């Protein structure tokens, strides 16, 4: 009773179909699925080490998942301006209009570029995922669990940056499910923190502590497509936008 | 085109008997369906011997009665069940355990539960009454925190949903397959499940146009929303006395 | 199924022309048949010249009306009448003879008849009227004594009956059709027969459901009986000073 | 109108149908006119002889009517107990239900044991019934007219005692009617009183004063069942009814 | 027979889809045609460009709306529109040029016409108020001096008309050909005819039965008129400074 | 929606239909054309001669219309009994409920009979009419422009008196018209003037000043058929009639 239609009080003619696009432009632009392949930013983060750092620490660790991080507006005085100033991307905008998926990730990481160390990154898809806070990037600042340590059985791959400061990974699925949700997630019982995300993505530098002072403050960012074999599958409608030049100029 | 009434009405009965229960609805259904119709899942994750009860557990059973008056606002809910709960805290909030009523028995003695849904809401509204409700159904609403401020009738309209017209007082049919993360629904407290115990969802029955009448018309209405297990299997055959009561909300 | 309503109405109206009398009906009759048809009986009992005249015999004519009120109780009797005396009665009841109406100028002259009935029994009730009426039948009323306590509508229902609506407001249809036990019936005083003169039993109507309305609706309804005398025969040509005039009641 | 159904909501299965007793207990009890050819009392009396009789005088008089007599619960100081207590039987509940008759009944006569004399039986029908008062069995007190005469003419028969001290006897249909009434008759004209019952039963000893002595006082019952070709042909439904076990009991 | 009202409502629309302006009826139209489909004419009497504009002088455009009252008696004209000139009146009245509708741009810049017309006028009166409305169409009204007694429903039902109940809130088409003493009516001050510019009659709503109701029921209800242009034909091309504003009447 | 039938309660039989009179009088009055070709008095009027004529001038003037003149009621004191008693004729009558013609008209004049003098009769078809005021037989009492005279290209004929003092003549369309109006007249522009009237007649005498007194208050009558080709093409229904037997009589 949503798509249904009593009478089509129909005064026009006839209107020539583009294809969506693929008249003009060479190129039809209905497949959904060909808009999330392209690649947009999953976060960004300024480096910083407090403690003293071993080979076997991970720099910094983020949960893998495709509906978007927790927006990082960043602090009150030095506001991460991509995430202020237009909201979100593409991507997360797509997923929230819909409830499960199902496939894999593409994540591209974009490193410093004077740090010359070799960077490995591991897939851990153990960690649950507790509740939308904690759903960030987080600077790993301790080691007292396994979480800190390079582990041996993961998917791992480390990029050479002598080579190339850029790594271009796929992140499987991995869960014992049929879906994963697809919203922003709210905790209620314990498996159900299992089927939020793929898995985790830990980053870690080789350096030791003489080479890690050129590291601080350095940016690393981070971008995702959506991959392929990737279906999202009930319908949700869309909740309250916010319309983007309706926002405040900073006047001065 | 030519009416000629007689000591009947001159109606024509549309039935639905389901298990010897016997739904009558004068009016046609507004049906909508959210996914197509789900597989069976015995094969991939249980060795128990997996049975319906489709003589008992595929019958009709009304969940929530209430009372549709013209004192309500315009984006304003009357129903949130979640309906796999929401048909043992009915039983519950009855006062009686959920051993006497034959829909749930297998509920008492299982662990674990898949099976498609159908929803009757009916309506009974005067001819001369005007209004219009919505029967949105939303899988798994617990799992979404933003959902405080999806919960209207403006939201609800993009997904599908039926509508429930006062001056037709026509009826809502609602075919839910089982769509969820997991493949099973625990009937009881299971291992590293604790919380929302058998929930997939809230069907939430709000308010598009409120009920208007004159001065002196009939100034409220009530409805009924009846369900039915249908594509069920019950696996994890267990003790029942290790299942506890719902959470009352 | 879709109505389009013009300066007519959208109706269809059924006609029942019978001898230069048109009947009209709206709704569609709801007919009830005591006993089936019978069979002329000139064979057996008669010599004279037996003849009907269905030009004038087989023509409608109303009989009783009356006012159907709000004020009746449950189990209470509108019209009680003994029909083929009731027509001789509802002639002589409008002060005149019985030969000055075409219906009946044959029982002034003949001295016997046989003949099959139908009766139209016509309510004009308002469409937010409600209540309900029995059209029944009964041969040979005034030959049980403990008619008194059968004249009620739990026993009229075990008999087949007609029943009117005043929601509908249908038509009962009546096919009555000769059942007596002898096979003709005096339209006067003949011999060892001086009294219940050409009486085959009582046409009752009683009230089912009273007549009930809100407060400022239309009080009061109107019922109309209509007679048609279709298989007659009428034999013994007589003398029409030897005829009497009928029993008041 | 009365036996439409607008909507049938079946709600059951089908269930085995027996035949009406056939398939348990041998025998079909669908047909009613079997159950009505069973015997069932028509009446009872006890012989009083108050006048000298004759050889030629009737003792008892009857009517013979299938809906049974005026239900005599006999005098309050010696009530007749079986129509005091079981109010009617089963032949005149059912004739009740209809409204006209014809055909034929059957009539079987006990007389008491210790009396020897040669009984006669005659039926007359000629005696018109004047209504539904003295449709009973008549004590026959003096002889005026005709009626307590054994006459010539009418269908008799002797039974001898000394065999057997029981008659069975078919009355036959012999109305000019095409029916007869099949009430508790109302009499309006005198044409109608021809046609209530079949004939008139009287039933005479041949004993003289000495040998009538030993009859005082005892009982002759009669049975009758409802014959054959015997047809009911109007539906009437029933009256009120009265509840048998809802009677008082005789407290002490 | 069998009525299932949903959302929707149990209803059929008809439609009338005119060069991109879409009528809507609920009911069936009661049609009534004057005289026969007349010819074109541009072979006999012109020899410049002969053309209509189909897409925009067969639209439809409202010219005349009204307020029909329980407050009028029984013989009293409603509504007495000499069509052609009542287009152009009724977009004068409304306190514009002729050249800002797309209907009338012809008649600003050409000097004669011929064509049919087609008339919708359509009553939205609720189904409980009671009238009836005629929708009589007469050639050439002002050419008659004694039309002043003519006026009134006894002679307008003589000739053929169109019937408009207010119970059953129906619409009247009218199929009006061309039908003149001259094949063409001229749009301006053309010579000897000075006054009369481009009238062919008058098209006359009268009351038959007066709007009545209950005590409290809804006094008025609205009356709106279209027309259409369907077989135009516009000569003589000339220049619109000669063209005149019409007698405002 | 004027000649439909909702439901036709037909109580009555088949009429045998004589066929408008062919059955009984051996002729069919169905066909009003036949009617209308009765001749009807189209008028009458007594001639006055006040100014001295020539022989061109014209005696009298009047339009030629299918739908009666103006009804000559006659002066206060001596009335035209025709018009004043029976009202108007039966063509006029027909015409009232059309609204157009067009066709050809028979006129038949009849003539005084004492008189001699031969007698021309001019039809101009130029003559607009102008209102239905004047639009009645005219005497010519003065000659200012081309109206009174004799004219030399219009369709004329000349009837012998000494012969035959009646003319038969036929007046043909030739209005430039697709009709023409047939009601009483309003003129509203000049080109709706030409299309009343087919032409207008004029009969004049070749009297002298010494013959002309013999004609004074003589009675000329002129009488009129519809011709042939005549076609009325709009029904219109009939104004309020009056009742003849109604009007008041005479009384002494």
């Amino acid at each position: 009773e949503e798509s249904r239609n009593t009478t089509v009080l129909d005064t026009t003619t006839t209107l020539q179909s583009s294809g969506f696009g693929r008249a003009f432009f060479g190129e039809a632009f209905n497949d959904l699925k060909t808009l999330m392949r392209r690649y947009q930013l999953y976060g960004q983060l300024l480096l910083s080490v407090t403690t003293d750092k071993d080979i076997d620490h991970c720099m910094f660790t983020f949960p893998c998942l495709p509906q978007g991080l927790a927006l990082d507006i960043g602090s009150a005085g030095s506001p991460h301006e991509i995430f202020n100033r237009c909201r979100d991307g593409i991507i997360p905008l797509i997923a929230s209009g819909y409830r499960f998926y199902r496939g894999d990730l593409r994540y591209k990481i974009v490193f410093p570029s004077n740090v010359n160390s070799n960077i490995w990154v591991q897939h851990r898809p153990d960690r649950r995922l507790e509740g939308w806070s904690a759903a960030k990037i987080v600077n790993c600042d301790a080691v007292s669990t396994g979480q800190g340590v390079y582990n041996h059985g993961y998917a791992s791959h480390i990029q050479i940056t002598r080579v190339n400061n850029v790594i271009e990974l796929e992140v499987p699925f991995y869960n014992a499910t049929c879906y994963n949700y697809l919203q922003a997630f709210n905790a209620s019982s314990a498996a159900s923190s299992y089927a939020v995300s793929l898995g985790e993505i830990s980053v870690g530098f080789q350096a030791t502590s003489d080479d890690i002072a050129s590291i601080v403050n350095k940016p690393v960012t981070i971008y995702y497509s959506i991959g392929d074999g990737m279906q999202f599958s009930q319908w949700v409608g869309y909740q309250p936008m916010m319309i983007l030049d309706q926002l405040p100029a900073p006047v001065v | 085109d030519n009416p000629n009434p007689g000591p009947d009405g001159e109606g024509e009965v549309e039935l639905e008997k389901d298990s010897n229960v016997v739904l009558t609805t004068q009016r046609d259904p507004s049906t909508s369906i959210p996914a197509p119709v789900s597989v069976k899942w015995s094969r991939w994750t249980s060795n128990d011997v997996v049975d319906d009860y489709a003589t008992i557990t595929s019958r009709w059973y009304q969940i929530a009665e209430f009372v549709w008056s013209k004192d309500d606002p315009f984006d304003k809910e009357l129903a949130r069940l979640i309906l796999p709960r929401a048909l043992l805290s009915s039983i519950e909030a009855n006062s009686d355990a959920i051993c006497d009523v034959p829909n749930t028995i297998p509920f008492k003695v299982h662990a674990y539960w898949r099976g498609d849904m159908e929803v009757r809401v009916q309506i009974n509204s005067n001819k001369f009454q005007v209004g219009q409700l919505q029967a949105t159904w939303y899988y798994s609403d617990h799992e979404n925190l933003n959902i405080s401020s999806k919960r209207s009738v403006y939201g609800f309209s993009q997904m599908d949903h039926a509508l429930i017209s006062a001056s037709a007082s026509n009826e809502a049919k609602l075919v839910i397959p089982f769509k969820h993360v997991y493949p099973f629904l625990p009937t009881r407290i299971v291992p590293d499940w604790t919380t929302g115990i058998l929930d997939m969802g809230a069907l939430n029955i709000r308010v598009i146009a409120p009920l208007r009448m004159s001065a002196t018309g009939p100034t409220t209405c009530n409805v009924v929303v009846f369900i039915k297990l249908n594509n069920s299997e019950f696996t994890g055959t267990s003790s029942g006395k290790f299942y506890a009561s719902q959470i009352r909300a």
